[PDB]
RNA sequence: CUCUUAUCUUUAAUCAGUGAAAUUGACCUUUCAGUGAAGAGGCUGAAAUAUAAUAAUAAGACGAGAAGACCCUAUGGAGCUUAAAUUAUAUAACUUAUCUAUUUUAUAGUAUAAGUUUGAAAUUUCGGUUGGGGUGACCUCGGAGACUCCGAAUGAUUAUAACCUAGACUUACAAGUCAAAGUAAAAAUAUCUAUUGACCCAGAUAUUUUGAUCAACGGACCAAGUUACCCUAGGGAUCGCAAUCCUAUUUAAGAGUUCAUAUCGACAAUAGGGUUUAACUCGUUGGAUCAGGACAUCCCAAUGGUGUAGAAGCUAUUAAUGGUUCGUUUGCAACGAUUAAAGUCCUACGUGAUCUG
RNA sequence: AACGAGCUUGGUGAUAGCUGGUUACCCAAAAAUGAAUUUAAGUUCAAUUUUAAACUUGCUAAAAAAACAAUCAAAAAGUAAGUUUAGAUUAUAGCCAAAAGAGGACAGCUCUUCUGGAACGGAAAAAACCUUUAAUAGUGAAUAAUUAACA
RNA sequence: AUUAAACCUUGUACCUUUUGCAUAAUGAACUAACUAGAAAACUUCUAACUAAAAGAAUUACAGCUAGAAACCCCGAAACCAAAC
């Protein structure tokens, strides 16, 4: 009888109300209202082209203001205005990539540097790939995704924005197998890991009936959620290197979600393998991006973006673990 | 055999695959039978034929040949009523063939009129339409019917330019036009054309009938009675005025 | 689909008969035995199919072909299952068309 | 009712007259064990055995009758319900016309027609696979594994890939594959991975082409529920691993132990019972009457042993001889009073042509 | 005098993939596998079978050698069938034993594959196991399985 | 079989039906009468004439004409029309 929707909606209602209380009302209304786009520039020949176009257009760079090696436009807060359709380069190459700004904040957050090799344990075609392929300057990356389709469409991407050139070197690979499996395949291999755990895509659940983690018949999966995730976001801390930089990012509001989860792993790793992560604090990070982005601090740990009318960029919550040893 | 469908004498119809879409509708229409039954038929003539019929006295070579005497002596089989519009003169047997006679036929071939040029025959090509060919193949009824013999039609625009063309011998054709067609087929098949004119039978040979004419010697609008063995002819100004056309 | 080896030795072969079908290259084509694109082996010539191994050496071009077998020790020489068809008719006699 | 009896009428039985019905393959119509489809008067192995009537009993003849019950099937129906599909001069309405009045365009109406809007109704329909039901689902193609998993109704790259024609693969049919030669453009194969949809019929053009989650994927141009008010035609029946946790016996690493004074027990091994570990409700029978048999004995009887002094017992064997209660609450589970004991089971609830809930 | 929608006549010999039935002798040959289907109580095609005709190699076997106990098969030999053409159906649910896989690299159970059978004789029972080339008259005969075991 | 009607020996009614099995399940008290395969496109067989055959219109690269040779019975719930 419900729809997959009705019962998302239903979840929140008596969990998530609860928990941010007075803010659910807002968050509640932002999340069915229309989101929110923000243009990603594709560098290489458009570099200059895009950057004076979306001038033009009135969007501005929340990175630049920051700054006062990527650089997303964003239209000034409150407007409405929606970007335009992303065109093909001259060279060939789509000149900008629409994307949630909040969806760069944990690739803004992971600290790229030049010399590194990074894993994007299940990337799929969420753009933290393209987003981080303009920062990998001098960076091996690597692509890791449990579905074939999903990842499928993930390569039409990188051949739509990266250089076959660029491509062609091994510092872009692709492959789809299981990241719980992958941990014992590369230890310590990759200084910089960006792992995106499958969330319950609250906002996807609410509007697309389609691939719902809320229909009946997934239930299974939905419960079992919250181990799947420290699985996979324990197999990135054995593949990350020692002194590495790790990046756990999750769509959901959820508190089970978002941080139990991330102590439960660290206890797990120190308890079972006797390792030790080092616990890190953006609330600089956050200071800078107040203008673009909305945070509230009762989260013990993570930065998670809430969604707010003024501000509809939520939600993301992205926590940094460094591997101490 | 046991009980069922078959059995109770009540199994579907033929071309039915059990409910699967059948074979015979399931392949495209296309357009092989169109137009079948305004096709224009012709009994095609042989010249083994020809020359097996002169050799056994079934025909009469003196005589001029038409489709009433091809008939008469069997030689031919014509139906009306299936398209027929006229006998179509082959090549096959003109090797065989040393045989000098007047023969008309609907259609002819270069080859065949070589073999009937080169002994030295006159071959002529023309138009019966339904009606006119259904009188020439059957004409005693025709004549117990009491009906007035009716004009021959021209042949319609599809058939006009091959009937007025030369080099078919065509019957409304050019006469100036035909000594010339004849020689240039002759240098073809490397024979001379002999002189049908030095021909003791010349007038028989050149005889041809009226364009207007479905018999050599009747004209349209005339009365055969076989009973009293007499022709009547109109003497009204009108009717003669149609028929004359 | 059905993949298999048509035709078995001492099958007398056609121009256009198809000696067999497979999905990978298990039969590499041999003498007077065209490849068609879907890895299909057809004979080109009457013959008598046979059966060999020969010593595979890859085209220079194809960088995949060429460092595998550089990979290979000095020693060691690799081999390929080949089918041939061996011709079995005269291609053409000679007859006095005429006497002039 | 404990607990049944007595008399009378009816019926019955006998003599006289009259004279039905269901039913009936044929019958010269037995018992037991075996076999068999919960099945044997007739088959197999024993046994029993003069022939017929009259009156009784109801165990069997899967006893005879009924339009009764139950699960399933039919491109079988019919009633009802509409959020089913297709229509819908029932009604109502309005619009333009026709048309008659009128005023210079105008507002009136309308023996009609063409539309638009409601729908009183009419017509027709109830896909398939899931051990029944509601919910999930799945229905075609191909890849991998030996039924468990992955994908698709292809996209990117493509300095663009002709025509014609030997022989073959595959295959119910239809569809789908490979290709020499010849010939022609140009200076031979598009590139992987893999990818489907017939006929009809509508579209397009200056002679070449395009139309489907027709996905129920060999495809009806377009049709849902419901029946316990139902009906007809029939068919039916009437074991695996793991992961911990408990336990029982054998282990005993240990400690132990202290004048009718002690062991317990790590860790194992083995038997059981759960749990995590893999989609979302359930399937004849009491009682009354009469009982037949089994013994795995409840009581009576005959005995062993005893941690059997006497008295109560407990354990065991032999024995199927007769017996094995009355009620209250009432759906069978308790209870109260007794008894030498208030046995456990089989006989299609043992037994409804004996009766009843 | 049986109303979820009266009764009588007519349409009407309604229709029924369903149930039942379908009347002389004799001789002969003779099978429930694959595909599609509002299909699984049906039909159509393939395969099988059959009557006739045409003319020529067929079955068992088939060394070496391949592709790996089979798929293929040459000289032979034992032997008489095989191919092509024309016509035509019914059939499309098996039953049981014995072998071998494959489902949980198990037994079983459900399937799948190969083999065999359908007594009047035998095995307490007895269509399925074992002995048995057709069917005919005789007051002939030799025999098979078996008629339990003596450990 | 027999000297002998019965005793002795041998023998699981019929049809339909299920798998090619019934001690099943249907149908039959018995007699008489009645009570269910029908068509010639293609094929085969037999003749007449024969590049022609046919008693008008048809077919023909040995055909054409004629003959003989073939495809059941009973039974619903219903539906519509018009009377009563
Ligand atoms: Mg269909
Ligand atoms: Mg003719
Ligand atoms: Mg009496
Ligand atoms: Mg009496
Ligand atoms: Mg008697
Ligand atoms: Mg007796
Ligand atoms: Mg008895
Ligand atoms: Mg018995
Ligand atoms: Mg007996
Ligand atoms: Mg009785
Ligand atoms: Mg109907
Ligand atoms: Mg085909
Ligand atoms: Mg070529
Ligand atoms: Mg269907
Ligand atoms: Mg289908
Ligand atoms: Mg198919
Ligand atoms: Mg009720
Ligand atoms: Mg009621
Ligand atoms: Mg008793
Ligand atoms: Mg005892
Ligand atoms: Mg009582
Ligand atoms: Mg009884
Ligand atoms: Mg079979
Ligand atoms: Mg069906
Ligand atoms: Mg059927
Ligand atoms: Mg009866
Ligand atoms: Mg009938």
């Amino acid at each position: 009888q419900f729809t997959a929707s009705r019962l998302a909606l239903q979840n929140f209602d008596m969990t998530y109300s609860v928990q941010f209380g007075d803010l659910w009302p807002s968050i509640r209304v932002s999340l069915l209202s229309e989101q929110k786009y923000g243009a990603l520039v594709n560098n290489f020949a458009a570099w200059d082209s895009v950057s004076a176009k979306l001038e033009q257009l009135s969007a501005k760079d929340f990175v630049s203001e920051a700054i006062s090696n990527l650089r997303c436009f964003t239209f000034s807060r409150g407007d409405v205005s929606r970007f335009p359709p992303a065109r093909l380069g001259s060279l060939g190459l789509m000149d900008y990539y629409l994307m949630d700004a909040a969806s760069l904040l944990p690739v803004l957050a992971l600290g790229l540097q030049h010399g590194d090799t990074v894993l994007d344990l299940c990337a799929a075609p969420g753009g933290k790939t393209l987003a981080l392929l303009q920062t990998g300057c001098c960076r091996n990356l690597a692509a890791n995704d449990l579905s074939t389709s999903r990842t499928g469409r993930l390569q039409k991407v990188l051949h739509s924005y990266v250089p076959q050139d660029i491509r062609e070197g091994n510092q872009v690979r692709v492959t789809s197998w299981d990241g719980r499996k992958w941990g014992e395949l590369e230890g310590d291999t990759y200084d910089r890991v960006l792992v995106d755990v499958p969330c319950t895509t609250d906002r996807h659940s609410l509007h697309e009936e389609e691939n719902n983690i809320f229909q009946r018949s997934r239930k299974k999966e939905r419960q079992m959620l919250p181990m799947l995730q420290v699985q996979l976001l324990a197999a990135g801390l054995l593949a990350t290197k020692p002194g590495g930089h790790v990046v756990y990012s999750t769509c959901s509001l959820s508190h089970l979600q978002n941080e139990y989860v991330v102590q439960g792993a660290i206890e797990l790793l120190a308890n079972q393998y006797n390792i030790k992560v080092q616990v890190e604090d953006l609330s600089h990070f956050r200071k800078l991006f107040m203008d673009t982005f909305c945070f509230f601090p009762s989260c013990q740990v993570g930065e998670l973006v809430i969604p707010n009318l003024m501000v509809n960029f939520g939600p993301m919550y992205f926590c940094k673990l460094h591997r101490l040893p | 055999g046991h009980k069922g469908e078959r059995q109770r004498g009540t199994r579907p119809r033929l071309g039915f695959e059990g409910g699967q879409t059948p074979f015979y509708i399931r392949i495209p229409k296309y357009g092989f039978n169109e137009g079948h039954s305004f096709r224009h038929q012709y009994q095609p003539l042989s010249l083994r034929r020809l020359q097996y019929l002169i050799d056994l006295g079934r025909v009469d070579p003196t005589q001029p040949i038409d489709l009433t005497q091809l008939v008469n002596g069997r030689g031919v089989t014509i139906q009306p009523l299936k398209r027929d519009y006229g006998v179509q003169l082959v090549e096959e047997g003109a090797d065989t063939f040393q045989a000098k006679i007047n023969i008309e036929v609907q259609l002819a071939s270069e080859l065949a009129i070589a073999a009937i040029e080169k002994n030295g025959g006159v071959v002529t090509t023309a138009f019966y339409d339904p009606r006119s060919l259904e009188i020439l193949c059957k004409p005693i009824p025709f004549f117990l019917r009491g009906q007035p013999i009716p004009k021959r039609m021209l042949p319609p625009e599809s058939l006009v330019p091959y009937y007025t063309d030369a080099k078919n011998r065509g019957y409304l054709a050019d006469p100036a036009k035909f000594p010339e067609a004849r020689l240039e087929l002759a240098m073809k098949f490397g024979y001379v054309l002999p002189d049908i004119t030095k021909d003791e039978l010349f007038r028989m040979l050149s005889a041809r009938k009226d364009p207007r004419q479905i018999f050599f010697g009747l004209a349209p609008g005339w009365v055969v009675n076989m009973a009293d063995k007499k022709i009547l002819k109109p003497t009204d100004e009108n009717l003669l005025k149609y028929y004359s056309s | 689909k059905h993949y298999g080896i048509k035709k078995m030795e001492g099958h007398y072969v056609h121009a256009g008969n198809i000696l067999g079908t497979q999905r990978q290259f298990r039969w590499h084509p041999g003498a007077h035995v065209g490849l068609g694109r879907n890895k299909c082996l057809y004979a080109l010539e009457e013959g008598i199919v046979r059966y060999t191994k020969d010593v595979y050496v890859p085209n220079p071009k194809n960088t995949e072909a060429v460092d595998l077998v550089t990979s290979l020790p000095k020693g060691a020489v690799l081999y390929k299952t080949f089918v041939h068809v061996v011709p079995a008719k005269p291609e053409g006699t000679f007859k006095l068309v005429d006497m002039l």
